[PDB]
RNA sequence: UUGAGUGCAGAAGAGGAGAGUGGAAUUCCAUGUGUAGCGGUGAAAUGCGUAGAUAUAUGGAGGAACACCAGUGGCGAAGGCGGCUCUCUGGUCUGUAACUGACGCUGAGGCUCGAAAGCGUGGGGAGCAAACAGGAUUAGAUACCCUGGUAGUCCACGCCGUAAACGAUGAGUGCUAAGUGUUGGAGGGUUUCCGCCCUUCAGUGCUGCAGCAAACGCAUUAAGCACUCCGCCUGGGGAGU
C-alpha cells in the first residue's frame, strides 16, 4: 500500500475440470456469502455450452478469454500535473482479472429471463469475436495508441 | 524523377514543432514533411514520436525519385534531433555525415524580454 | 605545472607565423583559455591581438566547420 | 633632507578624443526549387499563407551590438571603459639619488565633471519596446500570458543635474601577530630558473590573534590605537509639504 506490495491468496482448482480459472470465475459470480448457487449456474451454463457445438466448456472458454484479455491501458498520471493519460504495459495477472470482470459484468446485461443462458451465450459469442466485451478490448486498444505520441517516454 | 540520387536533408525543430526537408546538394526542393501535416496538434508536435513519423513520411517518398545517400543538416534545439536521424537510418537510407549548424550571433541583437510566470 | 609556451626564448609574435600560431586555436577554430593551455599573463594578450589581426588579412579562418 | 617635487632609466593598462575599417547574426528585397500549412500556449485563440507561405539556395541593402579570449583580471577621482588599425593626449608604478630646500594637509562660499529617464534643433532607423490595438485567463482584469506596434533606444551641438550615484564605511598621516592565493615590478642563490628557492615595493581577495562592538561582526584594504581639517544629527507623524 505504502510500504510495499503484498501477498495474493491463490485459489484451489475446481472439483470437476480441475481448473484454477474455473474457481476464479465461480468466485466472481457469488453475491453475499452464498456460494452453491454460483457453482450451480456455472455448471449449468457449461453444460449448455457443450450442448450446442460440443467441443469443451474449457477450450471455447479460453478462446473467448484470449479474445478479451487486453494488452495496454490508459493509466492517468500527473507527471506534468495535468490530465496526462499514458498507455501502460498491462501486467499478466490483471489481464485475466479484467477478462473475467468484463465477461461476467457485461454478460449480466445480456437479458435472458432464464437464469444462466446469459453467461453461456456471452462466452460463446465472445470466442467468435462478436459482442461488446471483444469490442471493449478493441476499444481499450483503440484509446491506447490513440495518444501514445505524447505519453510514451515516461 | 530524373533520379538524382545525391542530396541533403535539413532538420529544424523548435520547442514546439519539427520539420524535415530533403533536397539535392544545391538544393532545389524535393520532399518534406512535418508533424503539423501528419494530423498531430499543438501540445504534442514537440515529442520524440512526431519526429519519427515526419522523417518516415518524408523519406518513403523522397527515395522513390532515386536517392540512396544523403547529408544531414541539424538546426533547431529541440527534442527530435535524436529520433529523426535514427529513423532515417531505419527505413533504409544512408545517413553518412552529420554536421550541427545552429545560428549563434556575435552579439549584435536584442532578444525579447524575460517571461514572468 | 603546465609548461609555458615560451620556453624557447621567443619575443615577437609578428602575427604572421601561422605555424607558431596554430598551437592555440580550437580544433574548430575558437580560442583556447589560458588555464586550458597554461600560458603566461602578458602572453595571453598579445596572442589574441596577433590572431585578431590575422583573422582580417585572411591568414586564418573565422569559422572552420563546413 | 626623511615630507613634497624635479632629473635620469625602465614597466603595464577595456584611461580619453578624432579618422577609417572587419566578420557572424536578425530583418527587407531579387531569383530557383517547392507544396499546404506555418507560428503561438498550462490549454487555446488572434495572426501570416493557394495574389504560393514556412523551408531552402544565390546575390544585394541597411542599421545596430561586438561570439570565443573572459579571469574575486586591468584602468580611471567618481559616473564608468571590451571587434581591428592609425593621428593627438592624461594619469599611475619600480629603480637610481643628479637637483630646489618644508614649497605641506584639509578646504565654507566659487568653478568643473556627473548612470538612466526627459527637453530643443537637424539627421538615422535593423532589432527591442512605455502608450495603444487585438487575442486569451478571470466573479471583475483598463495586469501577469500571446500576436502587432508609436515616441525612445543611435549620431552632432545645446539643456536639465538627479539614483539603493553603495563598501549605505570623508580625507591626510604614523603604529599594532599570523596564514593563504592572485595582477605589475626590482634585487639575491640554484641556474638552461625564462621552469624553483629567498628579500622587498605597489594593488588586489579569503581565513584569523589582540582590541572593539548592543549583538551581526571588523581585524595592516580596521569598524583597533591616535592628532589635523571638513560635512552631518538630537522622538515618531505633519513633510522634504
Amino acid at each position: 500500500p505504502r510500504k510495499g506490495p503484498v501477498a495474493k491468496r491463490d485459489v484451489l482448482p475446481d472439483p470437476i475440470y480441475n481448473s484454477k480459472l474455473v474457481t476464479r470465475l465461480i468466485n466472481r459470480v457469488m453475491v453475499d456469502g452464498k456460494r452453491g448457487i454460483a457453482a450451480n449456474i456455472i455448471y449449468n451454463s457449461f453444460d449448455i455450452i457443450k450442448e450446442s457445438t460440443g467441443n469443451d466448456p474449457l477450450e471455447v472458454f479460453e478462446q473467448a478469454m484470449k479474445n478479451v484479455m487486453p494488452v495496454l491501458e490508459v493509466k492517468a498520471r500527473r507527471v506534468g500535473g495535468s490530465n496526462y493519460q499514458v498507455p501502460v504495459e498491462v501486467r499478466p495477472e490483471r489481464r485475466t482479472t479484467l477478462g473475467l470482470r468484463w465477461v461476467v459484468n457485461y454478460a449480466r446485461l445480456r437479458g435472458e429471463h432464464t437464469m444462466e443462458e446469459r453467461l453461456a451465450k456471452e462466452i460463446m459469442d465472445a470466442a467468435n469475436n462478436t459482442g461488446a466485451s471483444v469490442k471493449k478490448r478493441e476499444d481499450t486498444h483503440k484509446m491506447a495508441d490513440a495518444n501514445r505520441a505524447f505519453a510514451h517516454y515516461r | 524523377k530524373k533520379n538524382i540520387e545525391s542530396g541533403v536533408a535539413h532538420i529544424h525543430s523548435t520547442f514546439n514543432n519539427t520539420i524535415v526537408m530533403i533536397t539535392d546538394t544545391h538544393g532545389n526542393a524535393l520532399a518534406w514533411s512535418s508533424a503539423g501535416s501528419l494530423g498531430f496538434k499543438g501540445s504534442k508536435k514537440s515529442t520524440p514520436f512526431a519526429a519519427q513519423m515526419a522523417a518516415e513520411a518524408a523519406t518513403k517518398v523522397a527515395m522513390e525519385h532515386g536517392l540512396k545517400t544523403v547529408d544531414v543538416t541539424v538546426k533547431g534545439p529541440g527534442s527530435g534531433r535524436e529520433a529523426a536521424i535514427r529513423s532515417l537510418q531505419a527505413t533504409g537510407l544512408e545517413v553518412t555525415a552529420i554536421r550541427d549548424v545552429t545560428p549563434v550571433p556575435h552579439n549584435g541583437c536584442r532578444p525579447p524580454k524575460r517571461r514572468r510566470v | 605545472k603546465v609548461d609555458y609556451i615560451a620556453a624557447n626564448h621567443i619575443e615577437y609574435i609578428d602575427y604572421k607565423d601561422t605555424e607558431l600560431l596554430k598551437r592555440f586555436i580550437s580544433e574548430r577554430g575558437k580560442i583556447l583559455p589560458r588555464r586550458v593551455t597554461g600560458t603566461g599573463a602578458k602572453n595571453q594578450r598579445k596572442l589574441t591581438i596577433a590572431i585578431k589581426r590575422a583573422r582580417i588579412m585572411g591568414l586564418l579562418p573565422f569559422v572552420s566547420d563546413e
